[PDB]
């Protein structure tokens, strides 16, 4: 069970086109994060208005040709009532309930595939027991001498 | 030279006293014993010391 | 001193952020 | 200072206490069971070891040479002519 | 003296979160192109894992001056050296949505809502709370899991002597 | 030894024991709980990270 | 055979004046701010916060592990047993001082990820403040501007009291929430 | 139980040890017991 | 406190490990040498740094002896504590006498004189105690204390400590 678990957990896969198409979709989705949490780190010029202000701005290049600092607000605290008291803020927490509802949608489904892909090592349970039915010489190969792939069995000679 | 050798310290005010090995002793017989020359030498310029102390 | 230099990534051919309706007069 | 090896003026050639002293030191090492450089063709005394090793310039000794300003000159005994 | 403190109190605060996303995802960024080798299923959860408690951590220190900021609502004004080059002051300075919205509407509309207004809205709140309030039972059935808790036979030399001298 | 072993499974228990709570008591939070209570101490007020409350709670629960 | 330094210093005859050492900056004269690396550059006093040290001395021990198996081919209380093992690897084992620094300087870090150290020794060293105080200021944990100028009497009239408070106001704020 | 000092230089630290004929620890012993110092460095200052 | 120091340390080898694995033995010989050792000059010799790059020149030849002699410059990690310096650290020992505590390398001593006069000490504790009308002192106990002196002792350090004055005391 524990070695059919460690398997699951090798990544280990024989795909071509499947295999390779899937680590490029990876590559991509996860890249476009990577570059949104740059926005990320270009509010951080946007303080300006200090030294430690200008060490997080250097962080765009086009930064370090970008002179200035540049930007400027006020108050709308009265905004942030109308964020918070508008009946469309009371209607947006409705979003969250909705959005959630979908997340505990895709939950159950996720659930449900982890019992049938626990049913395959069921496969090896049987495995298993074929082997608790029917030397203990303890090797160690693909040499390193520690780690490596290390195990054991009998032989013949005496 | 003013670190090691000012002209102030050619006079003698303090006096070093040479250890044993420098003048050893030998202890004979209890009724014989030998001193060095230089621990009779200082005892002499010690008692003469200790009088010039006392007149002062 | 979080890291040591800034990432760039600088980017104005993204998807959009900008829509566009008034063009009419 | 030490002398640049392309600026070495000494002899090329290594002088008779040069000789005598790298024999004495190698012998004095070899018998205090220092790891000895050559084949020991049946060998035993540390000094006909050294001379042995000497012999084949399989000593890993350097000759550090003063000149009388205080600077130097380093000598390898691979390098000395022993024409002694 | 001449111009105006503005704003950024918090921003500081929000930079250091907005930089610890930034730096964990680009980090895996860089790594997810040596598709050559993957690093270790254990080295990917520790750097995607942490990876996005800092997005927590990012997406907190957003809420917490969250009155403050959309408070603060500045637009850019600055050095005309922007103004040349262009976009990049539209791209630095937007807010939107991406393609990402959309599914956002997918949700929406997934819920049992839309267009029926506050008197039966206010009630599937009361509604919402009574599954939280079922929830609690939650609380009642863990009491029942009821699981916590607390963490010479003699002298080998004088045997000897005695083998050698009869010394017993 | 064979104790160090069994710590570790233990751990692992209680680890196990704590997030279907979490999945559970999470879950009530990303429905979205906001209080006419002022005591009651969990928050979910931001568009964008309230619901990614919600894409969290699953990838890590 | 004992270890020297960089400072040549030619005492000759003349032994003392070897004049105390104390926190009114005066340490010895191998402690001194004008030091000299091996490469004879005139390089400035190294001082450590102990958080700053625990990660220097971890990262070495971490290269030198690379370098011991590479010549071989031909949350705390988890990172006080991740240490105690890694020093089972490449220490001497003798050496017991090691041992009990590496614990104390886990035990007492204010701050754990290096980013977080980064911050750190970036704040401070802008205060000009001498490299004792520097590190004294990131491994004292001070809340009154008077803690810190009690503490560490050296800064006295070195920083106002108010800049000083808004130091340590953003320090507590680095600090890693063990 | 390996302590060093010279007191009068407060010195616990910048001690060497030195092998010397007998004869002339005396010696030495002798040129300070008639004021003289003959004072021994492990090191140079004149170059030449 | 806690400096990064550069140093050099001369060592003499014997002929037989004039093979390859010289410097391996050199810079191991000088990790036993150096590492862990306690000096007055530098204090507490913890860890070299910079194994990979630790500069070992060319050695010299000590004429009469086969040995050659190098200077091995390094750089460390060291620990020097100074009167004035004020450190945290945990109670190891109490008695009737006062308490040591540990600071990294070194155990910091404070006299029952060099406390406030409150805190009192208590024989009748597992283990025993300095006991305040709000505070309580014992093994396992952290404490910031003010160093009043050092004394260079072999292969240690060990220093008279405060917590009278000000700020000073239990954490």
């Amino acid at each position: 069970n524990e070695n059919g678990e460690t398997d699951d957990n090798i990544e280990t896969v024989m795909t071509q086109e499947q295999f390779v198409k899937r680590r490029r979709d990876m590559l991509e989705h996860i890249n476009l994060a990577m570059n949104e949490s740059s926005l990320a780190l270009e509010f951080v010029s946007l303080l300006l208005s200090s030294v430690k202000e200008s060490t997080g701005m250097s962080s765009m290049s086009p930064f370090l040709r970008k002179v200035v600092k540049p930007s400027s607000l006020n108050s709308d605290k009265i905004p942030y009532v109308a964020p918070t008291k508008k009946e469309y803020i009371e209607l947006d927490i409705l979003n969250k309930g909705w959005k959630l509802q979908s997340l505990n949608e895709s939950k159950d489904l996720l659930r449900a595939s982890f019992n049938k892909l626990s049913s395959i090592l069921q496969n090896e349970h049987d495995y298993w027991n074929k082997i608790m039915q029917s030397v203990i010489f303890k090797i160690r190969d693909r040499t390193s001498g520690q780690k490596l792939l290390a195990i054991k069995y009998g032989y013949e000679d005496s | 030279n003013e670190v090691f050798s000012r002209p102030e310290w050619m006079i003698l005010t303090c006096l070093p006293v040479p250890p044993p090995p420098v003048r050893p002793s030998i202890s004979f017989n209890e009724s014989q014993r030998g001193e060095d020359d230089l621990t009779f030498k200082l005892a002499d310029i010690l008692k003469a010391n200790i009088s010039l102390e006392t007149l002062e | 001193p979080s890291y040591s230099p800034t990432s760039p990534s600088y980017s104005p051919t993204s998807p959009s952020y900008s829509p566009t309706s008034p063009s009419y007069s | 200072k030490a002398i640049p090896k392309d600026q070495r003026a000494t002899t090329p050639y290594m002088t008779k206490y040069e000789r005598a002293r790298i024999l004495g030191t190698r012998a004095l090492q070899i018998s205090m069971n220092a790891p000895v450089f050559v084949d020991l063709e049946g060998e035993t005394d540390p000094l006909r070891i050294a001379m042995k090793e000497l012999a084949e310039k399989k000593i890993p000794l350097v000759i550090r040479r003063y000149l009388p300003d205080g600077s130097f000159e380093d000598w390898s005994v691979e390098e000395l002519i022993v024409d002694l | 003296f001449d111009f105006n403190g503005v704003p950024g109190q918090a921003l500081d605060a929000v930079r250091m979160r907005l930089a610890q996303l930034t730096h964990s995802l680009r980090r895996i960024r860089d790594e997810m192109s040596k598709a050559e080798l993957p690093q270790w299923y254990t080295l990917q959860s520790q750097l995607n894992v942490t990876l996005s408690q800092l997005v927590s951590v990012t997406s907190t220190l957003q809420h917490f001056q969250e009155t403050l900021d959309s408070t603060v609502v500045y637009p850019l004004p600055k050095f005309p050296t922007t103004s040349h080059e262009s976009l990049v002051t539209t791209l630095l300075r937007k807010k939107n949505i991406p393609e990402v919205d959309e599914w956002m509407k997918y949700v929406r509309e997934t819920s049992g809502v839309t267009t029926a207004l506050l008197k039966d809205e206010e009630i599937e709140k009361l509604l919402q709370q009574d599954r939280e309030i079922t929830n609690w039972a939650r609380t009642t059935f863990r009491n029942e899991y009821g699981k916590h808790d607390f963490k010479k036979p003699f002298n080998v030399d004088d045997v000897l002597k005695f083998t050698f001298t009869g010394e017993k | 030894m064979s104790n160090q072993a069994l710590y570790e499974k233990l751990e692992q228990t209680r680890t196990i024991l704590s997030v279907k709570l979490a999945e559970l008591i999470n879950m009530t939070t990303i429905a979205d709980r906001n209080d006419d209570d002022e005591g009651s101490f969990a928050q979910e007020n931001s568009e964008l990270a309230v619901a990614t409350t919600s894409v969290m709670m699953v990838n890590n629960q | 055979v004992s270890t020297s330094t960089f400072q040549t210093r030619r005492r000759r005859l003349k032994k003392v004046e070897e004049e105390e050492n104390a926190a009114t900056l005066q340490l010895g004269q191998e402690f001194q701010l004008k030091q000299i690396n091996h490469q004879g550059e005139e390089e400035e006093l190294i001082a450590l916060n102990l958080s700053e040290a625990r990660l220097v001395i971890k990262e070495a021990l971490v290269e030198r592990r690379r370098a011991f198996k590479r010549s071989q081919k031909k949350t705390r209380e988890k990172e006080l047993e991740s240490i105690d093992v890694l020093l089972e690897q490449t220490t001497g084992g003798n050496n017991k001082d090691l041992k009990n620094t590496m614990q104390y300087l886990t035990n007492f870090s204010r701050f754990r990820d290096q980013e977080t150290v980064g911050a750190v020794i970036q704040l401070l060293k802008s205060t000009g403040l001498h490299p004792f105080e520097v590190a004294q200021l990131g491994s004292l944990a001070c809340d009154t501007a008077d803690e810190a100028k009690t503490l560490i009497p050296s800064l006295n009239n070195k920083i106002s009291d108010d800049e000083l408070e808004r130091i340590l106001k953003e320090l507590s704020n680095l600090e890693t929430l063990y | 139980h390996n302590q060093f000092e010279c007191k009068g230089c407060d010195n616990k630290i910048d001690i060497y040890q030195i092998h010397i004929p007998y004869a002339a620890k005396l010696l030495f012993q002798e040129l300070m017991a008639m004021n003289i110092t003959p004072r021994l460095y492990t090191d140079r200052s004149r170059d030449f | 406190m806690f400096f990064i120091k550069d140093l050099s340390l001369n060592i003499t080898l014997h002929p037989s490990f004039f093979g390859p694995r010289m410097k391996q033995y050199l810079k191991t010989k000088l990790l036993e040498e150096v590492e862990g050792s306690c000096t007055g000059k530098f204090g507490y010799i913890l860890c070299v740094l910079d194994y990979d790059n630790i500069d070992i020149q060319r050695g010299r030849i000590l004429p009469t002896d086969g040995s050659a002699e190098f200077n091995v410059k390094y750089r460390a990690v060291v620990f020097k504590p100074f009167k004035g310096e004020v450190v945290d650290g945990t109670v190891v020992s109490c008695s009737q006498h006062g308490f040591e505590v540990q600071v990294g390398p070194m155990k910091v001593f404070v006299t029952k004189h060099l406390m406030p006069q409150d805190l009192t000490f208590n024989a009748g504790s597992n283990p025993p105690s300095y006991q305040s009308s709000e505070d309580v002192i014992t093994i396992k106990s952290r404490i910031r204390v003010k160093i009043e002196g050092c004394i260079s002792q072999v292969s240690s350090i060990h220093a008279i400590g405060s917590i009278k004055e000000d700020y000073l005391g239990a954490i």
